[PDB]
């Protein structure tokens, strides 16, 4: 949770929310992204689609 | 393209590569006719970028290459940049490409054209060969 | 369109 | 199984463990009296095992029933492992419910790159050896017979294909040996063999079960 | 490893609903999977052909997109499926 960041993440409003992050990141997706997906471009846009009942903490401040 | 092979050079005509404006290979694209390529939207071409036409050796400066200059890049309205969808930019060349053995059009299919499921095809380009 | 010239060879 | 995952008590029903007092292979059954296997699997006095989950463990849902015919493919070659199928006609039929069911056979050959369960009780490690007591499951595609072929020049017949992973790191390994590669519902492989398992560019080699529709219901018609 | 020489691979088309066994639903319609078949698409293939023969001539089934961020050869790769495209594509090309 405080390990990985994600400056998007959506949740749904249920109790445990269901958020994810949708972040693109270059190249490869956060360090604790379990499937990811890129496109095969150079950079490569890279999206992570876990599901969490949390968000990573923002990346920026 | 990881555990694919080496191409016949020019003989896939409407490949290009997508070049920043040093050379710089970042996607693929196929020439669909003399004044057109089609490439992927996620690519982010712009009219700063080159279609570099006729390559098969990118180390190579001795090939009858066509680098040609991006008059207008037309991305589909419909895509969509998260879920990667409609994923496609026409490029309109600022100047014509000149067919030639090595460089011409890949055919477009009709929209309802049926490509089976099982149907070998080929995809080409100069992507990683090794992730 | 779609016919080139040189011939790829596929393994 | 390499890299896979616990399947689900019984939710593999067509699962059947071959045992001769340990199990050895798997199969997979194809209706109530008849088991497909590996003909490298063959031996006398196979005791087929039906809905199990832990192999080690009566549970309640097992049936044992002997193998009254072991019926490898006539054109079977035990150096190549090509035709590497066999039948295996129990007893007595099989008790099919929820957690033993058949499984169907092919109506055509699957096309690379389709998803398939394979599943079985093999060795869980790419390197050394940990046998699972419950049935291990792995979602793996079919890879095309040049790729098949690229990774096993020489060795990968028209009765064969590949499925799994080139970059390694989950197969079928031995112990699954003789057991299903199911895809989209139908039969299309049973696990022959590999190099090793689970190893990069060595992806598990199957039975092409497509190949063998006429043979199996020939064979059944005739036993 | 990126390669100076095009590269080229055979790989079979998914239905997208064997491609969705791998994909879920980030499989639109708008997409096409080809390969899980021990090659994929990589990075810097973006934007290229996949190809299919239409009555011996080339034509552009798809074009790549994305799929596994590691380029695994046992998953789909998702290309913009051309068929759903092409109207824009010709629609563009005839206003422009
Ligand atoms: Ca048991």
């Amino acid at each position: 949770s405080s390990k990985p960041c994600c400056d998007r993440c959506e949740c749904t409003k249920s109790i445990p929310p269901q958020c994810r992050c949708s972040d693109v990141r270059l190249n490869s997706c956060h360090s604790a992204c379990k499937s990811c997906a890129c496109t095969f471009s150079i950079p490569a846009q890279c999206f992570c689609g876990d599901i969490n009942d949390f968000c990573y903490k923002p990346c920026k401040s | 393209i990881v555990n694919g092979e080496e191409a016949v050079p020019g003989s896939w005509p409407w490949q290009v590569s997508l070049q920043d404006k040093t050379g710089f290979h970042f996607c693929g694209g196929s020439l669909i006719n003399e004044n057109w390529v089609v490439t992927a939207a996620h690519c982010g071409v712009t009219t700063s970028d080159v279609v570099v036409a006729g390559e098969f050796d990118q180390g190579s400066s001795s090939e009858k290459i066509q680098k040609l200059k991006i008059a207008k890049v037309f991305k589909n309205s419909k895509y969509n940049s998260l879920t990667i969808n409609n994923d496609i930019t026409l490029l309109k060349l600022s100047t014509a490409a000149s067919f030639s053995q090595t460089v011409s059009a890949v055919c477009l299919p009709s929209a309802s054209d049926d490509f089976a499921a099982g149907t070998t095809c080929v995809t080409t380009g100069w992507g990683l060969t090794r992730y | 369109c779609g016919v080139p010239a040189i011939q790829p060879v596929l393994s | 199984i390499v890299g896979g995952y616990t399947c689900g008590a019984n939710t593999v029903p067509y699962q059947v463990s071959l045992n001769s007092g340990y199990h050895f292979c798997g199969g997979s059954l194809i209706n109530s009296q008849w088991v497909v296997s590996a003909a490298h699997c063959y031996k006398s006095g196979i005791q087929v095992r039906l809905g199990e989950d832990n192999i080690n463990v009566v549970e309640g849902n097992e049936q044992f029933i002997s193998a009254s015919k072991s019926i490898v493919h006539p054109s079977y070659n035990s150096n190549t492992l090509n035709n590497d199928i066999m039948l295996i006609k129990l007893k007595s039929a099989a008790s099919l419910n929820s957690r033993v069911a058949s499984i169907s056979l092919p109506t055509s050959c699957a096309s690379a790159g389709t998803q398939c369960l394979i599943s079985g009780w093999g060795n869980t490690k790419s390197s050394g050896t940990s046998y699972p007591d419950v049935l291990k499951c792995l979602k793996a595609p079919i890879l095309s017979d040049s790729s098949c072929k690229s990774a096993y020049p020489g060795q990968i017949t028209s009765n064969m294909f590949c499925a799994g992973y080139l970059e390694g790191g989950k197969d079928s390994c031995q112990g699954d040996s003789g057991g299903p590669v199911v895809c989209s519902g139908k039969l299309q492989g049973i696990v022959s063999w590999g190099s090793g398992c689970a190893q990069k560019n060595k992806p598990g080699v199957y039975t092409k079960v497509c190949n063998y529709v006429s043979w199996i219901k020939q064979t059944i018609a005739s036993n | 490893n990126t390669p100076d020489r095009l590269q080229q691979a055979s790989l079979p088309l998914l239905s997208n609903t064997n491609c969705k066994k791998y994909w879920g639903t980030k499989i639109k319609d708008a997409m096409i999977c080809a390969g899980a078949s021990g090659v994929s698409s990589c990075m810097g293939d973006s934007g290229g052909p996949l190809v299919c023969k239409k009555n011996g001539a080339w034509t552009l089934v798809g074009i790549v997109s994305w799929g596994s961020s590691t380029c695994s050869t046992s998953t789909p790769g998702v290309y913009a499926r051309v068929t759903a495209l092409v109207n824009w594509v010709q629609q563009t090309l005839a206003a422009n």
